[PDB]
């Protein structure tokens, strides 16, 4: 699912860049002709807005973490058996060591 | 009075000890009440701290409720120490032995050794202590407590070789997860099939 969102964001960005290039070409043409104070075509403007709205949808989905506020829920599954052992104090005196010693 | 036990219970005890090789283990053998003392099967009580009466009351009362359901009687209780060079009974063990000796007239204290605990077990590697309300603390020098020895070696070697002992469940796992039972059905199926 994240890969699809990333690809969609990339495609939208590419479409936005293409719309920018089209608008640049339109203004370059406009500078050629005297007067003619007209606006850019509405179709490419709508394409620009479509590319802007699509890229803002995946930009929120890509980073969604929203962790739980309460601090009791993560330790709701953890068992006291694992907590009983600690990594500081480890005594290396067990029957498994002499049982696994030959093999 | 001789002490005789079936290979199933001994395999259960060894297997529960293998499940937690870094902490002490606890078990309870069950006999049939109706001179030699025959043991039917054992159930693992707890592991880890192994110095608490509260959960012991729960477990023992549950076992009592169980023994009145299929007409059983609690025979004895066995305990293994954490340190390898330790083969002396702790005070809690004697207290539990006296508690079971109040009701039943034959409670042996079984001690799992740690020095002779390897893949290829020689044979007996069990300490039988004979304790009472008085100051009688004697351990039998060497006797025969298993029925068939070569078959026991073959099944124990097959059980320890093939990694199929992670399914053994304790009373603590029953509290943590109600779903796992504590009768070890798969172990019973395997002991019957291997024979």
């Amino acid at each position: 699912a994240p890969s699809l969102w990333k690809g969609l964001v990339g495609i939208g960005l590419f479409a936005l860049a293409h719309a920018a290039f089209s608008a640049a070409q339109h203004r370059s043409y406009m500078r050629l002709t005297e007067k003619e104070d007209e606006s850019l075509p509405i179709d490419i403007v709508l394409q620009t807005l479509l590319a802007f709205a699509v890229t803002c949808y995946g930009i929120v989905h890509i980073a969604g973490e929203f962790k739980d506020m309460d601090a009791t829920s993560e330790l709701k599954n953890k068992t006291f058996d694992t907590l009983r052992n600690h990594p500081s104090f480890y005594v290396f005196n067990h029957r498994g060591r002499v049982l696994f010693r030959p093999s | 009075p001789g002490v005789k036990l079936t290979t199933q219970a001994y395999c259960k005890m060894v297997l529960h000890g293998a499940k937690y090789p870094h902490c002490a283990v606890n078990g309870l053998l069950v006999a049939e009440k109706q001179h030699h003392t025959l043991f039917v099967d054992c159930i693992p009580l707890f592991h880890g701290t192994l110095a608490l009466a509260p959960m012991l009351e729960v477990a023992l009362t549950l076992i009592d409720s169980w023994c009145k359901d299929h007409s059983y009687v609690i025979a004895g209780y066995y305990q293994a120490n954490e340190r390898v060079k330790d083969a002396s009974p702790n005070q809690v063990a004697e207290k539990v032995a006296s508690r079971i000796a109040e009701g039943f007239s034959d409670t042996a204290l079984i001690m799992v050794d740690n020095t002779k605990f390897t893949m290829d077990c020689v044979a007996p590697t069990i300490h039988v202590y004979e304790h009472h309300e008085n100051r009688w603390r004697c351990r039998d020098p060497h006797h025969d407590y298993c029925e068939d020895w070569p078959e026991a070696q073959r099944i124990s070697a097959s059980l320890l070789d093939s990694r199929s002992y992670e399914t053994l469940v304790d009373f603590d796992n029953h509290l943590d997860d109600i779903r796992n039972d504590w009768t070890n059905p798969e172990i019973n199926k395997a002991v019957l099939h291997l024979c």
